[PDB]
């Protein structure tokens, strides 16, 4: 019920792999550069995991907690909000791995480094177990 | 005597449950399946910002804030919607082992249904609470009621501390008294409302609770409406448990850190869902060695374990003057309507008083205390007491049939339930239609009441199921698990 | 009625003491005339790696793990050993207004010193705890013990609750009792062994003290002989006293949060150094509203406060029964030796069984006794109750006098010692030999036993000092003051 | 007593005259330059300020607590333990503006860095407040 969804067996490998889809995906494109194939797959993987963790607040279902978490994104809500936890950690390492394997490829350019820096800039800023409950003038 | 392990848990018989671990390839393919659908409903409700027809909200003289989350309901349209065919469906005959079900469809993809006329008879149920078989309209049992339905009526108009209190009420809380052999007895309307009425009658706001992951909505809600502390301890686990009673005591109050006032557990006897069996010496030798309380829940487990089957307590043979208060019901064996809590005298004396329950809502109705009383002297001592031995036979085929078949049942292996474990959320809404082809009507247990990874089903034994109304399933059920590969087992 | 101002202290009189906060361009001297002095002390503990002759540990046999750390050693070799020929001087007299002294003198820089043969005499001394004017060896109050001396002796050979019990014991233990107006009292051998031998009969695992920062090594000794957690409060400080006092009840141990098992406070009437008296109703205000309980120490207080002196209780003029324990000595106002303890008679008794000092430590001798008794007849009614009006117009005169001279002055105004501030470690060194020059002694205290900045004098008053010898002294400090520029007020 | 030392009054306006007198007596050395002047005051001032604080332990006087602090250096000792303090904080700023103006005076050198930069390291490394009771293999 959203605070045993990332502590559930084999979510962790499930992850994984909806990204490997994604790059080979994104590998079979006629029309694009192994630079920016990298460029992109670390822009729509942080793009995701904003969308999905600090942006969509509740439940798909309906809570009989009356809705207590209803003002309250889903990292917010994880493991019923003890922030330093086997699963939360493991969400903050992966894209700092998509982002040294951008950094591996496309050659260090100043332009993929401008781009695929602020995506991940983006992510780990709500992150921050002191910015547990600010919201920037919205949602 | 067989366990005395680390706790004093003194154990006569083996305990023998099983919780297979589930397979790695099985796992990730059931993320997938939810990962389609979760796709499709952002899909779904983006083609709705035009106008499967919906509720359609008024607009005459509305539109005030708006009533409903939209994303509060999405699961409920977009994964049950598509596939709430089953656990719904009509029935228009006795609920024993042959059951005529109402046939419906949808040409509106399930939005809208419509009974053509159609009497599927002779289904086999596996999905009802008819464990010694009492649900018939035959036999002197239930005729005794009709005696008492010619005389009495069907219900008081008062309530149980105002006018409303028959003699036949002052009897059925002598008769569960000498049942389970504790002092006093008190009957309620129905299971329900006794967990939502009595427990706030009991701990106050000092008070500490120390429920299971998983019991019911009953027991929750009954510590929701008492204001008190409520912590969650793991299922079956003496360990866990036995962590917070410690710190329980060695702390005490968050903010404060003064005593707790009192504390109590809140514990079932036979889990519906993923059908097992309390570690229940181990938590009677714990209570003693904390001081705790203990709130029990006989709402499966009477009438279905024991010999004579009279609860855990029997079965596991121990006295019932250790639990403090017991509780159960009289719809899951008895085939009647309401609860009771059985007590100490003075525990019952206080709640005959502070009842939220006997002093406001109006009690049971008439005849059917007369079907708990029937169903009880028969039990006493005429479909009577060898069915029990008959189901604790059946339970017993069953229960190893399915599991060299290559299933994966959960539970301990005595208990009458019998947790089937789907994965993938198809699975689901196949294997109800597929069973309802196979004359066979099954209960499918979905997402948001299970974990991710559980989505099972589950079947209710029963003594009025004989051994060819059994096999006769099994033969079925072969075809079945072979057709969706749902044979995850390695054993 | 003057003060009720916030805690309920209710308040007669004005109350008036004067803390003055020390001046900027005298501080930063201090430290530069310390920096000079902790700079040779590393230079001449340099010299000493080869071989002002040292105490020399023997070689003949040892050698051993040596016996003293060198380096806490420093303070008493390097600051104390060059100044050390003041406050050791021997009289020869009976210590009352004029003093014959002894002279000493050291051509080894006090490492050695030696009597020439010098008797320095007629000098008013103000260093000596002789407020009532009680030491002289003439007039029938010290007539009295010699007819005691020559019949019962000079001390038992024996203990209180062995054979050692003279009548006068039991006498003086009433008339204390009457004297103080309490219940029943209590003798002990001196003032030092009262507080470390019946604090820890008290308070014992589970308590908690709560002393102030300026006590004295008794207080301070008891509290680490019992086992009980020790919290100081800053020294008149009512609002970080009740600081304290509130967290000690809303929180417990450090360890456990269990309650405490019961809490006191150590405080003193009149504090020796910084002469000042306590908030005391502010302090019989917040006890009564925390449930605390409280020891109070009149050493200094009693004979000196209060009309016919008796102690700080009728100096603020309130009852002895709010105060849980009274103790206060006989040196310090009477000319004798020993200490009382006053209280309830259910406490005297408990301490008249377990005591320390009655079952171990022999008890007073004998003529000293009647000193006290005849001493307490002169005040209760011969150089009597005059004195302490004496004594006050003393001081009140004393103290405006040095004030409006341009000195510096701590504590309250009516109290008897007079502390008067240094602050340079030389004008320690320089102002005990240049008064005895004056004709007159007094003590210098040093740096470890106050802080860094306080390094003052002290006066001790005396009702046996009348106006020509007090004014002759008041005429000696306005040189001395003008040759030292310790002129540091501002008005 | 060693625990107010530092908490009394006006022990700062003093330590910085100690210092100010530390660098007019080496202003005014003949055969020495204006820059190694700020270089020699920024190594003997945290010199001093190690060994008067992190090497030697105990009291010179004698302590009534049995020694309690016996095996206790100066700054571990300070306020009876209790680190973020007021002023265990103004003796971690002051070496700082001392590393600054050595930073202003000596015109960046190389060498002015190397030798201006250990002296200041090696006094903050022990003012680590999780480095409050470990000695490296002696003292």
């Amino acid at each position: 019920p959203n605070t045993r969804v990332m502590n559930s067996r084999g979510i962790w490998l499930s992850y994984v792999l909806a990204i490997g889809l994604l790059h080979i995906v994104l590998l079979s494109i006629p029309f694009v550069s192994v630079p920016v194939v990298w460029t992109l797959t670390n822009l729509i993987h942080n793009m995701g995991m904003y969308i999905f963790l600090h942006t969509v607040k509740g439940t798909p279902f309906e809570t009989p907690d009356q809705g207590k978490a209803r003002l309250l994104t889903h990292w917010e809500q994880m493991d019923y909000g003890v922030q330093f936890t086997a699963s939360r950690k493991f969400l903050t390492i992966t894209p700092i791995v998509l982002y040294f394997l951008t950094s591996f490829y496309t050659k260090y350019d100043q332009i993929h480094f401008v781009l695929n820096t602020v995506s991940l800039m983006s992510v780990l800023i709500p992150k921050l177990p002191q910015l547990h409950g600010v919201r920037i003038f919205g949602i | 005597i067989h366990h005395v392990t680390q706790n004093g848990g003194l154990y006569k018989r083996p305990f023998n449950e099983a919780f297979e671990e589930t397979p790695m390839l099985v796992a990730v393919l059931t993320y997938v399946g939810y990962g389609v659908l979760t796709l499709f409903g952002y899909l779904r409700d983006f083609l709705r910002y035009w106008r499967c027809h919906h509720a359609t909200e008024r607009e005459e003289q509305k539109d005030f804030v708006s009533l409903y989350q939209d994303f509060e309901n999405f699961y409920t349209r977009n994964l049950y919607m598509r596939i709430r065919d089953n656990w719904n469906r009509p029935i228009c005959s006795v609920p024993g082992a042959r059951v005529d079900i109402m046939e419906r469809q949808s040409h509106d993809y399930n939005w809208s249904f419509k009974y053509t006329g159609n009497i599927i008879k002779g289904v086999i149920n596996m999905g009802s609470y008819n464990y010694l078989g009492f649900a018939r309209n035959t036999g002197s049992c239930q005729e005794a009621a009709a005696k008492v339905l010619e005389e009495y009526g069907a219900g008081v108009c008062s309530t149980r501390q105002e006018i409303g209190n028959l003699d036949k009420h002052e009897e059925l809380e002598e008769l569960v008294a000498r049942f389970l052999g504790v002092e006093a007895a008190m009957a309620y309307g129905m299971g329900f409302a006794t967990n939502s009425m009595n427990i706030p009658a009991l701990v106050g706001k000092g008070c500490l609770i120390l429920s299971d992951e998983l019991n019911h909505a009953s027991l929750v809600l009954g510590a929701r409406l008492s204001g008190a502390t409520i912590r969650i301890f793991k299922h079956n686990n003496m360990q866990s448990l036995e962590k917070l009673l410690k710190d329980a005591i060695v702390y005490g109050q968050p903010r404060t850190r003064r005593p707790w006032k009192k504390i109590l557990i809140l514990v079932e006897g036979i889990y519906s869902m993923e059908g097992s069996i309390v570690r229940l010496p181990e938590v009677i030798a714990l209570k003693k060695k904390y001081k705790a309380y203990l709130y029990l829940d006989e709402a499966h487990s009477i009438g279905a374990l024991g010999p004579t089957g009279r609860g855990v307590v029997e079965y596991f043979g121990l006295d019932p003057e250790d639990v403090d208060v017991m509780m159960g019901t009289f719809t899951k064996s008895f085939g009647a309507s309401g609860g009771y809590i059985g007590g100490k005298k003075e525990l019952i004396d206080y709640l005959r008083t502070h009842s939220h329950s006997a002093v406001y809502a109006t009690s049971l109705s008439p005849p059917v205390v007369e079907q708990i009383i029937t169903s009880m002297k028969c039990i006493m001592g005429s479909l009577g007491k060898e069915c029990v031995q008959q189901l604790a036979e059946n339970t017993r085929y069953f229960r190893r049939r399915l599991k060299e078949m290559g299933f994966i049942i959960y539970g301990n292996e005595d208990s009458p339930v019998v947790p089937l474990m789907l994965y993938m959320p198809a699975k689901i809404g196949a294997f109800g239609r597929e069973m309802l082809k196979r004359n066979i009507g099954v209960v499918v247990v979905g997402f948001p009441a299970t974990p991710i990874i559980e989505s099972r089903a589950r079947f209710c034994l029963s003594a009025a199921h004989t051994k060819e109304i059994l096999d006769t399933a099994l033969k079925e059920i072969d075809e079945v698990g072979d057709l969706l590969q749902l044979k995850y087992s390695r054993h």
